[PDB]
């Protein structure tokens, strides 16, 4: 016998579900509602006692009708894991939206599960070459760790990301699994577009990748279960395949953003800022459990959103604890037409260590930082005064210190529609060469235009000879 | 001679540096009001939350 | 009936709030019939209110509720040592049962007024920059502020690295036990960082208490105070140990979310009222005892995580008006090469050069003061005008005695070794030597102390202190080095 | 006394009312009062139901009585819109007569699925040369026009409207652009002087106006934009394109606000709820290109923001940018200097613009956007008087002239066509020798050259829009040519 | 649909008016400066022109006037001629003293539109309404939602504000029948233009009458200032 | 002489709280304003034939570090006639007492300055 029961309120996207059998559904548990278009899905939350129950929409909730029917599942929201995933766009509830036929999988998890045993933690200290500059210099990546892609709106946090895919992807032979949470919903069309042409997702043949969206479009109970979605899938290759999977999460802010529209209907007391009051835990157990296990490794680039510009901001202040490699952008940087505009100051690893990438690289690192940072702390003087205050050893420095910062800057394959100038894909091997040689003084003849938005440390001698010719 | 040249220099000089000194000052004072107005708006959602306090 | 049992009314958010126990003490531990365990902070006649240890998927209405009788503790003793528990006291690192030989509550009364000794005994941090300018001493509590990155845990890591010194030893008195307290960070970083510890014999003096952020609200929050008790057991029986604390910013977050939910009003963004009282009846647990107490003593270093570098927040003011001082840390200096980027500006010690070694405490009198002088020379050298002999002087040696602190992370500099260098600093031979220089400098100075004037470093050592004799010798060695090379 | 269709009114005020029965309800319902005042049931209580005023409390009465609509709120959608001028419920407000509707369609529509869905490739010709080269606008594209107060946000979505004229007085279909319209929170005066610039300019035939007055009740300022909306979505499906503008999306979120705190919800940043975003988020979403199989039709959107002092980083202004695919900011110190549109290039920018702007304006615009970004950097750091090099000087002299020829006065559309020409010169330097007052003349002289000599050249990018590698030659020997006289 | 489809220039009667900011027939002007800038002078002018020229009344209402200045104006108002209790008075006074409560200064501003309204539909008139000032009528809302238990909006203010300007604002409009052209000051919060109030108020505003000390100071009268003063109907 | 209206606004804001009133900016109930409003306007100078009488009222108000842009201050400098402002910094250099010519104005002014002084200010 189907445990069934009766609506009693619905405000919004929290729906208040009330049973008359004395048989009550734990929490994290489904539901599903009768409807001409099809059928909603509900999520358990909490039991506010006399055998009635708060719970949250998963789709639009309008149409319902109080005392309406409610079946049960059964089961917390579980979803399709596998190899047949792979080449699939499923939902936020674990079904097929590609209009290609069900997914026939063997098995189904659920989507809470709960976070990896210290036990069972594995480090690892290997390096992951992306071909950044910005990048592979200062904060570079590590295998089967935590990405984070920090910055406030249109800084480059998803581009940044399209680059990524599109040279450690390729290169990588194992799993992925892409999950767009609360983003745009033609960047997931013309994602799509991009894994066909490149093959990654052949629909007649196989696929090395999984599509998992929860766009922003979808309500909040959606936008916040979505990440959770995506992340059983991948957990899946992890213990059960024990193979390499690059997790790509876009965006994951709206995770806890998604969170704080219904803490409000819930009845919780609003922490600072607006933020629910368990924005911590949540937060934390979702992130314990992308991670690489004693059983399988698993590379995550999550892109954290910056509400205002405001690195201070509690959602993002709690991601960075989260995070074994920082990559922030400064709306500040692109702006002045330096792109990436990744910040190397504020930009930190935990692979930025002579016992990991050598001694030399190092030292050329930390002199790009203190030449970097010597130009900042001589701003206010500048707009103030000038360079004509400047002493000699410190004229020498910024100039010196600004070739560096255009140099930082490289042109994106997957950006070439914006700068019109085709990619540029760096070695570090070369980085680390180019900028010791100009950190040596090598190169300050050559004008600092050169060194904008150029790959190799050739193509800046190259570039240079071609302005040249257009001087008249 | 060269000393009229130092003078009509330094004239200059402290010229452009009232002017961006002066700019910049029409800058911070708008990031003044932005922060004034963000405290007083911050302070007040604490009075409110300790107010809103229900069963 | 319900005098020992109790229903429950309603679950969300690990709070539930159960009906009956008419009889459950404040602050009780229970378990429900899932087998998920509970405490009771809220008591009122309707309900009572209680916070989840664990996942409340399982908690449902009406279910069974159980006392225990007693006030949630934790297992004590030296059995610990080596492994890695959780809040409650429980092994999270898979090697057998924890072997304690008794069990103290989380909350324990801060020691009395009248069995206290005046702090003495130094601490050993082996980063010259600290035991140089802001020593440490076995009884207080030092803070460690800074932004995120900077290197907080930095300092305290290397503490306890640099007490392999005298825990291998036979001598009781002298070792220095060492409780790292993990809150709020992810089992990632914890699994890392006691690696390392192994990775250099470390592990076996020190104790680690697991709250990582996935775990229960009230874990991250009892986290702190149970490992407290943990320590201060070493203080009773006359040992020393060294607890520190990271962070206590992220345990005030936990405690305000048992607030929150359990609907008890907030102060101050969101804060609990008495959220100053969860520091303060922390920190005051550590202290030096009196001799009739054993002569024990328990030393805390507390970190905080500000935000935009604004220490004149709300957690941060609370602490640092608790604490014995603070190694404030700038991430800007950090930048310009100044690493461990320690602000002496900023950084004081409130027991000062009481708890200094007395042989450092001669080399370097008005150091602290000579680097404020340059702060002030180095700000008004920026006008771009010429300097005197003395202005310039005075720059001179200030520029080289900064670069003579940068220290590198996981290298612990003896006491023997940090008195000569200093040495050569505040007195001026470092002057005529180039700024890229001081680098190799040090590690050649001590190479030649090592292997020819080694009776000196000796006597440093056991001596402690420096007589009329080793003065004259020290001197001598000093412009000996000079002159080679 | 019907409690199943019909319910009582408990209590009212806030612009919220509280009414008893309604069992049969759905949520969001339109329903309607003795008064005739027009509801929605936003929330669902058991024992009562929220209803929202569309119209002034003073009519709604407690105890009066409340009949249900049965259907959602909904407005008439079809092609006897164009040049009727409604309101946020669809009703005419012009006086020309009823609304003949196809259709009707719910207030609350769900943004297409991700598979019905194709990447934007149609250019949008919106008349302006400095829009159409650095962030061109596409159908199916979401350019947001992001300024102050005053510094010609609509002054840019106008022109286009009257731009699009060229191709809807066309027999084709697919190259007409319908126009929406959508104004909110605005004067009386100010819209109704709009529609009759419209009206002189002849392109109110395909255009449809919704508004939402700010002496009308909040409410209708929240469902305007949505509503409106769905009035464009109907072309969009019937494989026609649509051009709806938003003027303007930041006083709705104030106007929301309003019913969120007369609600009782927690505040948030700036006082604006958590919820903020999920506003303009399910508007803009539907607002993109479908695929072939559902019609090929699109539906641009163009929302404005109106910032205070130049802050972008303000907190409605960056959620809107984090949905919108480019902002075209427009500071208003370049407004003042003349420099008009005050299009800021260092913050414009066009997530999907070359993909939809014409490959004649690719090849003769290339790295214009980044050069201008890093012009701004060395013009305002060379601004202070100081002697520069050869090689910055020579990028200054050239960034001046591109700025100045990006300039254009108002109702002056050029065609794509004309724009080619203009942007080719600027980009080799045949302009850095042309004095600086002479620049404006020289683009209307310039022009007539062409059409009076190579005519052939103009029809040529016209028909084709593409330069050639034969093409390029010829028009190089053209302008060379001319600059030389 | 009883709007106007263009905005016509109302001539004032003053050079550095109609030559710098025009006022804009049936539209908001805002003017600035306090006292020792002859501000009433200013005020009782434009009623004797557009009396004379348009024949139009005007209609003066003050929000949280001060007792002790309302006083000087009644009488002022009686010595210049604008006000004559034997004759034929132009202008109607409505004042709303500071002593009086939140509920009753929120609404003068609306007892004096009622009245100016009344020759504008009726009379067909170019009558002017001049509020002092719009500021404390925003504040006059704040101290009464603030009572009502309403939750406050950003920086204070209530959250109702942005529908009670336009409560006001819009019905002061040029009809088919009339016209009521409203010539209200403007105080600005701790010299900040970011503020909500005086935000809201300007988007409303289509000239600015600007009077300077500096320019009284030079013996210019009225002491308008050519550069400050501005308007939106400035156009070819 | 009131001194000062700052410290009665507190208290006043005391009773509000504690009555559950609604706290406005700075935790001041909306009628705070209407409380000095009502109590300034009471002073003033009565006519020839109500009696030619005179109140006069000097309040005072305590700003923390020149912030008149705070609420109390605002309201009641809004509804005095001038103010006779005081800063710490002009009292330190010997300027006793320290008012701050620039800023200290009166509505009034030689209205109500004997003409003997106002021929020499
Ligand atoms: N003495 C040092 N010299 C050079 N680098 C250091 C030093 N100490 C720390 N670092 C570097 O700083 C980075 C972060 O240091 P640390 O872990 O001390 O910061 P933290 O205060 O713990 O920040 P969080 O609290 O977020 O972990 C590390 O990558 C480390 O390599
Ligand atoms: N390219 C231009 N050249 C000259 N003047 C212009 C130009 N663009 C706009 N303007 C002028 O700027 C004035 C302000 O109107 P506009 O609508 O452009 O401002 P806005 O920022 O859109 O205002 P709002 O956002 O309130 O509608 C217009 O009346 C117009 O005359
Ligand atoms: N490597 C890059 N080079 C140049 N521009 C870039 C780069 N990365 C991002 N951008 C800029 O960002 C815009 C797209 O924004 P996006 O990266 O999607 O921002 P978000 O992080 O908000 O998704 C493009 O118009 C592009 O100019
Ligand atoms: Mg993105
Ligand atoms: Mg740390
Ligand atoms: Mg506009």
């Amino acid at each position: 016998t189907p445990i069934t029961g009766k609506v009693t309120a619905v405000i919004g996207a929290i729906v208040d579900v009330h049973f008359e059998q004395s048989e009550l559904p734990a929490i994290l548990n489904a539901l599903e509602i009768k409807t001409p278009q099809g059928k909603l899905v509900l999520e358990v939350a909490q039991h506010l006692g006399e055998n009635t129950v708060r719970t949250i929409a998963m789709d639009g909730t309008e149409g319902l009708v109080r005392g309406e029917k409610v079946l049960d599942t059964g089961g917390p929201i579980s979803v399709p894991v596998g190899r047949e995933t792979l080449g699939r766009i499923i939902n936020v509830i674990g079904e097929p939206i590609d209009e290609r036929g069900p997914i026939k999988s063997k098995l189904r998890k659920p989507i809470h599960a709960d976070p990896p045993s210290f036990a069972e933690q594995s480090t690892s200290a290997e390096i992951l070459e992306t071909g950044i500059k910005v990048v592979d210099l200062l904060a570079p990546y590590a295998r089967g760790g935590k990405i984070g892609l920090f910055g406030g709106a249109g800084v480059g946090k998803t581009v940044f990301i399209q680059e990524l895919i599109n040279n450690i992807a390729k290169a990588h032979g194992g799993f992925s699994v892409f999950t767009g949470v609360g983003e745009r919903t033609r960047e997931g069309n013309d994602l799509y577009r991009e894994m066909k042409e490149t093959g990654v997702i052949n629909l007649e043949g196989e696929s090395k990748v999984a599509l998992v969206f929860g766009q922003m479009n979808e309500p909040p109970g959606a936008r916040a279960r979505v990440a959770l979605t995506g992340l059983t899938i991948a957990e899946y290759f992890r213990d059960e395949e024990g193979q390499d999977v690059l997790l790509f999460i876009d965006n994951i802010f709206r995770f806890t953003q998604a969170g704080s529209e219904v803490s409000a209907l819930l009845g919780r007391i609003p922490s600072a800022v607006g933020y629910q009051p368990t924005l911590a835990t949540d937060m934390g157990l979702l992130q314990e459990r992308i991670t690489t296990t004693k059983k399988g490794s698993v590379t995550s680039v999550q892109a954290v959103y910056v509400p205002a510009d405001d690195l201070t901001d509690p959602a993002p202040a709690t991601t960075f604890a989260h995070l074994d490699a920082t990559t922030v952008l400064s709306r500040g940087i692109s702006e002045l037409g330096i792109y990436p505009a990744v910040d190397p100051l504020d930009s930190k690893s935990r692979l930025l260590d002579a016992a990991v990438v050598g001694q030399e690289h190092y030292d050329v690192a930390s002199k790009v930082q203190e030449t970097l940072q010597t130009y900042k702390s001589l701003q206010d003087i500048i707009a103030i005064l000038g360079m004509d205050e400047l002493s000699e050893q410190d004229k020498l420095t910024v100039e010196r210190a600004r070739k560096i910062q255009r140099f930082l800057s490289q042109p994106f394959a997957v950006a070439e529609v914006f700068t019109g100038i085709p990619g540029k894909l760096v070695r570090l091997k070369d980085t680390v060469a180019s900028f010791k040689a100009v950190l040596e003084g090598k190169y300050d003849n050559i004008p600092e235009h050169a060194f904008y938005m150029v790959g190799g440390i050739e193509d800046v001698v190259a570039k240079a000879e071609k302005l040249a010719a257009e001087a008249n | 001679q060269g000393y009229a040249a130092e003078i009509s220099a330094r004239r200059n000089a402290m010229d452009n540096a009232s002017k961006n000194a002066g700019d910049m000052i029409n800058r911070y004072s708008i990031l003044y009001n932005r922060t004034r107005q963000a405290v007083i708006t911050n302070e007040l959602v604490d009075i409110i939350t300790g107010a809103s306090s229900l069963g | 009936n319900l005098n020992e049992t109790g229903r429950v009314l309603a679950v969300g958010d690990g709070i539930a709030r159960v009906f009956g126990l008419n009889n459950i003490q404040a602050e009780e531990l229970v378990e429900f019939s899932s087998g998920v365990k509970g405490m009771a902070l809220n008591l009122e006649p309707g309900q009572v209110g209680i916070v989840l240890f664990g996942s409340d998927r399982l908690v449902k209405e009406g279910e069974l509720v159980k006392r225990t009788g007693n006030i949630v503790d934790v297992p004590v003793g030296p059995g610990l040592l080596g492994r890695v528990v959780d809040a409650l006291g429980n092994p999270i690192d898979g090697k057998g049962p924890i072997d304690a030989a008794g069990r103290s509550r989380a909350q324990v009364k801060a020691p009395g007024i009248l069995p206290r000794r005046s702090v003495h005994e130094p601490v050993q941090t082996g980063l010259k920059a600290v035991d140089a300018l802001v020593p440490i001493g076995r009884g207080q509590r030092e803070l460690i502020i800074g932004d995120r990155q900077t290197g907080k845990t930095a300092v305290a890591l290397d503490t306890i690295l640099n007490q392999k010194r005298w825990n291998n030893g036979s001598d009781e008195s002298k070792k220095l036990y060492c409780v790292y307290v993990a809150v709020g960070q992810k089992r990632s970083t914890v699994a890392q960082l006691v690696q390392t510890l192994e990775q250099h014999d470390a592990m076996k003096y020190s104790i680690i208490v697991a709250a990582t952020a996935s775990e229960a609200a009230p874990l991250q929050y009892l986290a702190p105070f149970t490992a407290a008790s943990i320590g201060e057991w070493f203080r009773d029986n006359g040992k020393h140990a060294l607890i520190v604390y990271d962070d206590l910013s992220k345990q005030a977050v936990a405690y305000r979310q048992l607030s929150l939910l359990l609907r008890r009003p907030p102060g101050r963004e969101a804060y609990p009222g008495d959220v100053f009282y969860l520091h303060s009846r922390l920190l005051e647990r550590a202290a030096k005892l009196s001799e009739k107490e054993g002569s024990g003593s328990l030393t805390a270093l507390p970190v905080i995580e500000t935000q935009g570098g604004d220490v004149s927040a709300y957690i941060p003011t609370n602490v640092i008006s608790i604490t014995d001082g603070q190694i404030f840390l700038e991430a800007e200096l950090f930048y310009k090469g100044i690493r461990p980027a320690i602000n002496v500006g900023l950084s004081v010690s409130r027991v000062g050069s009481a708890a200094q070694v007395k042989a450092l405490k001669q080399v370097a009198g008005s150091l602290k003061l000579f680097l404020a002088q340059y702060r002030e020379v180095a700000a008004f050298a920026q006008f771009g005008s010429d300097l005197d002999a003395s202005t310039k002087q005075t720059l001179v040696r200030g520029e080289r005695l900064t670069q003579l602190l940068k220290q590198n992370q996981y290298s612990p500099l003896a006491t023997e070794e940090q008195v000569p260098l200093i040495y050569a600093g505040v007195n001026g031979h470092l002057d005529g030597i180039e700024l890229s220089r001081i680098g190799e400098f040090e590690s050649s100075f001590l190479s030649y102390l090592k292997s020819n004037h080694n009776e000196l470093l000796t006597e440093i050592r056991e001596k402690g202190e420096l007589s009329k004799e080793l003065l004259a010798s020290l001197k001598s060695a000093t412009e000996s080095f000079v002159a080679t090379f």
